């Protein structure tokens, strides 16, 4: 509706998209964490202020 | 009775004044390196000053102005040029509709026609007609190839001994017979005999082979970084040559074109690696010289 | 000590040492020391299973 | 300066990145993009200094493409602009320009093709 | 050994910078 | 229109032939046209410089998966006896 | 047209030698293979000793100040003696 | 068992390693130390191998 | 005795003028 108001025209496009036959997603991390995660490890697991995970 | 110069193969480079004028007119402007949209070649007379029909059609199709090209060509080519002389204009138009043109001397066919005084449709191939055209020697071909190098920044490269092969191939395709080839004897000498001329040809041939070998080795060992990236190379690089390559502005475009996977640089590298694998797979010992392996193949079919 | 480090290390090793990706530490860093392939987790997706020449 | 003997995908990707940075979206990207040659056999690298002076070095590893380097640089640019806006820096906004008109020409070309 | 032999085909550097050092250490310490 | 035609000021530029002869043409005259007049000089702008949005990426991934499934189904659609014979014959002719 | 600048020799030739050289050069072979047929050459110059050896000015000039280049001796050009043997229709 | 032996994995004694509650192949610290003591000077051993041995210890 | 007896940097690129003059 924002772009419709910007263009001063009514858009009547039906059925934009269905989800999927098997819609699978991955866990998204914060905009800064997901790229500035430090390689900090303890005995056998990764350690982050927000996540845990198995490390090898 | 007067001879210009008696020296074993010293008349290679043209006159100093004509070489300077050729470096002036036929030059290599600094190419920007942008994406090339079109590559055109035309034949334009330098004496006349007008907008050619084909170049005008090309510029109108591309939406460009032919009058600017005509003006710059008539301001750069009209002086210090003979009357009614053709020149090869190679235009490179980029995706920004910006065009850069270079001027080049007439082709070998034009040179041969001017040297033989034959006009149009006065020559034809032997398998088409059945008879040779006007007889020629392989000395006018040398003088013609003198004025057609690959780059006017270094007129000595490529070698005349290699240019003459292509120009004589073109003349033979045109349908011209020669005295040194296609004929068991050359033009006779009045002051000399046959055996003296034969032994003189032998000694001149061996000394010219020595000169050709040393000049080829020199030119192959000393080559700019652009030539190292565009052509094969097996010699070490000097610090002064590295500095000159860094001074060169086209180094960026040359490096990018060479890094392109389908470049001649990558082609030669893959060929060399394939030859290494070939030697490692079909070599008698480890230190098998490629020449020794070629001799092996020649002796063992 | 510094000379032995710089003499035993490699250019790709010193390049990929301080690098960290979106998935955390690089798989090369995590599984470069493989005490048998029975321990390796094999976390390569089906889209990445293929490898060019 | 010299080109590696074996096919150097890293060198090719960095050259493509420089090409796309020269062709980047800016009134005059030549004032901000600079190329340097390292005769000391220094590995090819990129250094982006933001408006606040902070520097980012995208690690160019084996297998990374120019598109990957551009994605990394642009994500870090978004994060850096967010940091600027949070610090209180007044940033120039994105708008329509001649680069966008040329991209519209390319988009119409693609639409007419397929 | 299989890993190293399959990696060395498409490796970056063709020289023996680190592998020769490893072989030297092995030949000096192991026997 | 004849007055305000393009390159019409050239008739008034050259006041005399002396200045035109004194003006020596340089090689920079050929390269001065290889630069755009208004904008900056750019190396290339292709389809690979068109950024994709999230919905465009999803659409492209769905299209690629559909193409994969379509290829997998065409491999079985063309699995006819005569078509397989033709395919293997062409493969033999290509390898030989 | 050709312009005779200097004579390459010192002993003027005779009509009989000129005619015998012209008749000897009038015939030449074509190709080097089994399908080899003798053909006649056209447009033979009236002079053979001073046609394309030394002492002529070939009209291949491109520039105004560039005079018609003079033709030098046979040995002043490198590689011509091996070209006369290897530049054939192999 | 067929899939196990087809993929090519071996049933080691519990003193060496075993598949833990998450079916991950966990290696005994004693086994890791013995593997280190045997493969100290091999060509493939690395700083990461020493780090993982300390991790297991 | 026998052996001694035998013994005794970062530079800026040059942009072409067609790209740089603007």
């Amino acid at each position: 509706g924002a772009f419709a108001k910007l263009a001063r025209s009514n858009f009547g496009d039906p059925l934009p998209s269905s989800f999927a036959q098997e819609p699978y997603f991955e866990e998204e991390i914060e905009a800064h964490r997901k790229h500035h995660r430090p390689d900090v490890y303890i005995y056998k697991y990764n350690v982050s202020p927000t996540h845990f995970s198995l490390r090898e | 009775p007067k001879t210009v110069c008696v020296e074993p193969g010293s008349n290679r480079l043209p006159e100093a004044l004509v070489v300077e004028k050729a470096r002036d007119i036929f030059g290599r402007p600094e190419f920007p390196g942008k994406r090339v949209l079109h590559n055109w070649r035309f034949f334009i007379k330098a004496g006349k000053a007008a907008t050619g029909p084909p170049v005008g059609q090309e510029f109108s199709k591309l939406g460009l102005k032919a009058m600017d090209f005509a003006k710059v060509f008539n301001d750069r080519t009209k002086p210090h040029f003979k009357e009614d002389v053709e020149l090869i204009v190679r235009i490179q138009v980029y995706f920004d509709k910006s065009y850069l043109f270079t001027i080049e001397p007439p082709p070998t066919a034009w040179f041969i026609l001017r040297a033989l005084r034959k006009k149009r449709r006065e020559t034809g191939p032997v398998p088409l007609r059945g008879h040779y055209c006007a007889l020629m020697t392989l000395e006018m071909a040398y003088e013609i190839a003198k004025m057609k190098p690959l780059c006017w920044g270094r007129p000595e490269y490529p070698l005349l001994e290699t240019r003459v092969r292509r120009v004589v191939g073109q003349a033979r395709r045109m349908g011209v017979c020669f005295i040194g080839v296609d004929t068991p004897y050359s033009s006779p000498v009045k002051d000399m005999t046959e055996q003296q001329y034969t032994e003189e040809c032998e000694r001149y041939r061996r000394i010219h082979m020595e000169q050709y070998t040393t000049l080829r080795q020199r030119e192959l060992e000393e080559a700019p970084l652009i030539e190292r990236l565009h052509r094969p190379n097996m010699s070490p690089l000097t610090d002064e040559q590295i500095e000159e390559g860094l001074r060169d502005p086209c180094l960026l475009d040359t490096l990018w074109r060479a890094s392109h996977p389908l470049s001649p640089y990558h082609r030669d590298l893959r060929e060399r690696e394939l030859a290494r694998r070939y030697l490692n797979a079909r070599g008698w010992v480890k230190d098998m010289t490629p020449e020794e392996m070629r001799i092996v193949f020649m002796n063992y079919r | 000590q510094r000379q032995i480090a710089e003499y035993t290390t490699d250019p790709p090793e010193r390049i990929m040492a301080g690098v960290t990706g979106e998935k955390g530490p690089l798989r090369a860093r995590v599984s470069g020391a493989r005490l048998g392939l029975q321990r390796t987790p094999a976390r390569i997706p089906w889209t990445m299973q293929g490898l060019h020449r | 300066p010299l080109l590696f003997g074996y096919g150097h995908t890293i060198q090719k990707a960095v050259l493509d990145f420089y090409r796309r940075a020269i062709s980047a979206r800016s009134p005059f990207p030549k004032d901000k993009v600079f190329l340097f040659y390292a005769i000391d056999h220094i590995t090819p690298r990129i250094e982006v200094t933001w408006l606040d002076g902070t520097s980012y070095v995208p690690p160019v590893l084996e297998g990374a493409s120019s598109q990957d380097l551009i994605q990394m640089v642009m994500e870090e640019a978004w994060l850096a602009a967010d940091r600027m806006a949070a610090e209180g820096r007044v940033l120039n906004p994105l708008a329509i320009d001649d680069y966008k008109w040329d991209q519209l020409v390319v988009f119409k070309k693609v639409r007419d093709k397929e | 050994d299989e890993i190293q032999r399959r990696v060395a085909d498409r490796t970056c550097v063709q020289e023996q910078s680190t592998r020769e050092v490893q072989e030297r250490w092995k030949r000096h310490v192991v026997p | 229109l004849h007055a305000l035609r393009p390159h019409g000021n050239w008739d008034y530029l050259p006041l005399h032939n002396n200045q035109e002869q004194q003006e020596t043409a340089s090689l920079e005259l050929q390269g001065m046209k290889a630069s755009v007049d208004i904008g900056p000089n750019r190396f290339d702008l292709n389809e690979k410089d068109l950024s994709l949005d999230e919905e465009e990426q999803v659409e492209k991934a769905r299209l690629d998966n559909e193409l994969m499934r379509w290829r997998r189904l065409q491999r079985a659609q063309g699995s006819d006896y005569d078509h397989w014979m033709e395919a293997e014959t062409r493969r033999i002719q290509e390898m030989a | 047209d050709y312009k005779q600048v200097y004579l390459p020799y010192d002993a003027a030739p005779t009509e009989r030698e000129l005619e015998r050289e012209r008749r000897r050069f009038k015939q030449a072979y074509h190709g080097r293979m089994e399908h080899r047929k003798l053909v006649e050459v056209k447009e033979v110059p009236l002079n053979v000793y001073t046609y394309g050896k030394e002492g002529m000015s070939l009209p291949i000039a491109i520039f105004k100040d560039q005079k018609d280049p003079v033709i030098g001796p046979e040995w002043t050009y490198p590689g011509i003696y091996e070209n006369k043997i290897a530049a054939q229709h192999w | 068992e067929r899939q196990f032996h087809l993929l090519g994995y071996v049933k080691w004694p519990k003193e060496i390693g075993f598949y833990n509650a998450g079916d991950n192949f966990e290696l005994t610290p004693q086994a890791a130390y013995r593997i280190y003591k045997q493969n100290c000077d091999e060509t493939f051993w690395t700083r990461l191998h020493n780090e993982k041995t300390i991790i297991h210890l």
